[PDB]
């Protein structure tokens, strides 16, 4: 609720001193665009010297176990990601210390809504709802003037009457779905324009950040390449090449693709193993595979050709990559693939995709890495955190492609079993909504992290549909290893074919949350996101049971 | 010879509208074929061939040996016109 500069003329008062500093910036948690934000806020921080704790958060239960412990000095706190949905004021306690309170909390989000204790009712924030959702946003407004603090006996059935009135409305809100306005690398960014940095690789950072989701919507952001595309003109490295030259040598603007890989990988594979074709050209059908190799053969590139890594493919074929493609895929319904794209040319080296970078990264957080064995596990997560955070420094590039080596085999799994799901046509169609569940599988060693799984429900909800009539549905998955039955159960968000007229706004998170309301059978929201939980064999068919009805949507 | 040319100019006709049953040419299937396989062989059969005209199949039990290469070219129009491209394959 207040001005990007200003929040942070505050978070300058509150911390530079003897000994420094002291705060904790939160970087949670899983989700990419958490480490764009914070990585260019971290070294805006190192500009100015200030000192400062970075933490890896995996559970939203494991927050409680920092906070709880370790806090001495720090008078000026920074989170992350965190809170938008749930407030930590009743979930931390706070009790008030000392108005102008000692300790300054910020929480950055992209969720919404809000929680409504949260904006109203100044102790820990200093909130980042600013500026996305301002709004009004009268419904939260009105939530809190009218019930605080709140002949007679008609005045009284009055005022009751009237308090109904009020919490009916507010609880048609933060009963909702949760949905990301902006990434919040983005307003980071904003607030560091503010200031005046115009730095390259932090540019960078925010076209990381804002292409991290575009695997899931956009859906603000189809309008967002104006406000990156105008800073890609508020800069230039130089006027013309100059081939190449060696340094500066920076990101420009490129025909790319939804396509995958394509600079690192093999061109037919690129195809293959990309998610918005798996869908259009029924890949995963022997007689569609097919298809594929008639795209071939209409492009006049050999299957050898296709074959080959795409460093070493011919240079007729890379002036043509972009006329081709325009003379043929027009006619497959494949039309929409062409993006404007922004990648980073590191010269010698090679080029990235702003995207593949991204495929890189998430590549790193679940590979290349009874409480206790969970916990041991989500710590092997927190370390491997950081080996994706490395990734992300330009010095390093010798690991970056440890990732790619990895992004690549992952598909390799991920379509694969994708495929075996589909020969034995596992979808539940139901009634109110699609559902599914892995009841076995290989290798689910890589189907333990929560991304992973929001990946294969992303190519699964994707190659269901189109669309492929009729009514999309959300999808459910579920998979099992070791843990005892962990079988973890994310939640997910049908996907329109570029034709998005509305948000949707997923209700698992409220689905969920009334079960554990219910019986609560092993229901564990543990997962920092209201979409994804845990259950146990044991008590996940009454769950299923319980979650096909009462339906709420 | 050059009226052999002309001869070409009917085979095509047999090379790709040619039906057998009911509708769904087979020799367009064989060239969409490969086509995506892009093994470069064109497959034609004699049965058809000598069904449509004896006088073809005669030319084949005297002289294959120039018609074959007159037949080829052919088949490499029909492909272009069904794939507009192998310009740069085989």
């Amino acid at each position: 609720i207040s001005q990007f500069s200003e929040a942070y003329n505050k978070i300058l008062r509150n911390s530079s001193s003897a000994s420094s500093c002291q705060l904790v910036i939160f970087v949670s948690c899983l989700n990419i665009d958490a480490l764009c934000a914070t990585k260019m806020l971290s070294l805006l921080f190192k500009k100015q010297l200030v000192q400062s704790q970075i933490v890896p958060i995996f559970g939203y239960s494991e927050l409680r176990r920092h906070y709880s412990q370790l806090d001495d000095n720090i008078n000026s706190l920074l989170l992350v990601g965190f809170g938008g949905v749930i407030d930590l004021e009743a979930f931390l306690e706070i009790d008030p210390q000392e108005q102008s309170f000692r300790r300054d909390i910020y929480v950055l989000d992209a969720h919404r809504p809000w929680n409504l204790d949260n904006i109203f009712g100044s102790q820990i924030i200093q909130c980042f709802d600013d500026g996305t959702v301002d709004d009004t946003l009268g419904e939260e407004k009105e939530a809190y003037y009218k019930l605080l603090e709140l002949n007679d006996l008609s005045k009284r059935k009055q005022r009751k009457k009237q308090i109904h009135e009020y919490e009916g409305v507010l609880e048609e809100y933060y009963s909702q779905g949760t949905t990301v306005v902006n990434s919040i690398s983005a307003q980071i960014y904003s607030l560091l324009s503010a200031i005046g940095e115009t730095n390259l690789s932090n540019l960078w950072l925010n076209i990381l950040g804002t292409t991290s989701l575009d695997i899931a919507y956009a859906q603000v952001y189809n309008r967002l390449y104006p406000l990156l595309q105008d800073e890609v003109k508020r800069l230039t490295p130089s006027s013309r090449n100059s081939v190449k030259t060696p340094d500066t040598l920076t990101l420009n603007i490129q025909p790319d693709y939804y396509l995958f890989l394509l600079r690192h990988s093999s061109l037919y594979d690129s195809f293959y193993y990309s998610n918005y074709v798996n869908a259009k050209l029924s890949l995963w059908n022997e007689n569609g595979k097919k298809r594929l190799h008639k795209m071939f053969a209409r492009m006049g590139i050999p299957l050898s050709t296709a074959q080959e890594t795409w460093l070493y493919m011919d240079h007729s074929i890379k002036r043509e990559l972009g006329i081709i493609f325009d003379k043929n895929l027009d006619r497959y319904g494949l039309q929409d693939i062409i993006r404007d794209g922004f990648v980073r040319t590191l010269g010698y080296r090679g080029s990235i995709s702003a995207s593949e970078f991204v495929e890189a990264l998430t590549a790193l957080l679940e590979v290349g890495n009874s409480a206790q064995k969970l916990t041991n596990l989500r710590k092997r997560w927190v370390s491997n955190f950081w080996l994706s955070w490395d990734a992300l420094d330009d010095r390093k590039v010798e690991l970056l492609n440890r990732g790619i080596q990895l992004a690549q085999d992952l598909q390799r799994a991920i379509f694969n079993t994708g495929v075996a799901i589909l020969e034995k046509k596992l979808i539940k169609h139901l009634r109110i909504y699609r559902l599914c569940v892995l009841q076995d599988g290989p290798d689910l060693d890589l189907y333990r992290n929560p991304l992973t799984l929001l990946r294969l429900g992303n190519t699964l909800i994707e190659c269901c549909a189109e669309s492929e009539d009729k009514q999309l549905l959300p999808m459910v998955l579920a998979s099992i290893d070791e843990n005892t039955d962990t079988y973890l159960v994310a939640g997910l968000t049908p996907r329109y074919p570029r034709g998005t007229k509305k948000p949707i706004l997923n209700n698992f998170s409220m689905a969920f949350q009334q079960i554990t309301a219910e019986t609560d059978a092993k229901v564990r929201i543990d997962n920092f996101e209201s979409s994804i939980i845990e259950i146990r064999r044991e008590d996940l068919s009454p769950f299923l049971e319980k979650l096909t009805l009462s339906g709420l949507l | 010879p050059n009226v052999s040319r002309t001869i070409a100019r009917e085979l095509k006709s047999f090379l790709l509208e040619y039906t057998d049953e009911t509708g769904r040419s087979v020799y367009g299937a064989r060239i969409r074929t490969l086509g995506e396989m892009n093994s470069e062989s064109l497959e034609v059969n004699y049965r058809h061939l000598a069904e449509s005209k004896a006088i073809l199949a005669l030319f084949l039990a005297k002289c294959p040996e120039e018609m074959l290469k007159i037949f080829d070219l052919v088949a490499m129009e029909a492909t272009e016109l069904h794939y507009p491209d192998y310009a740069r394959i085989h």
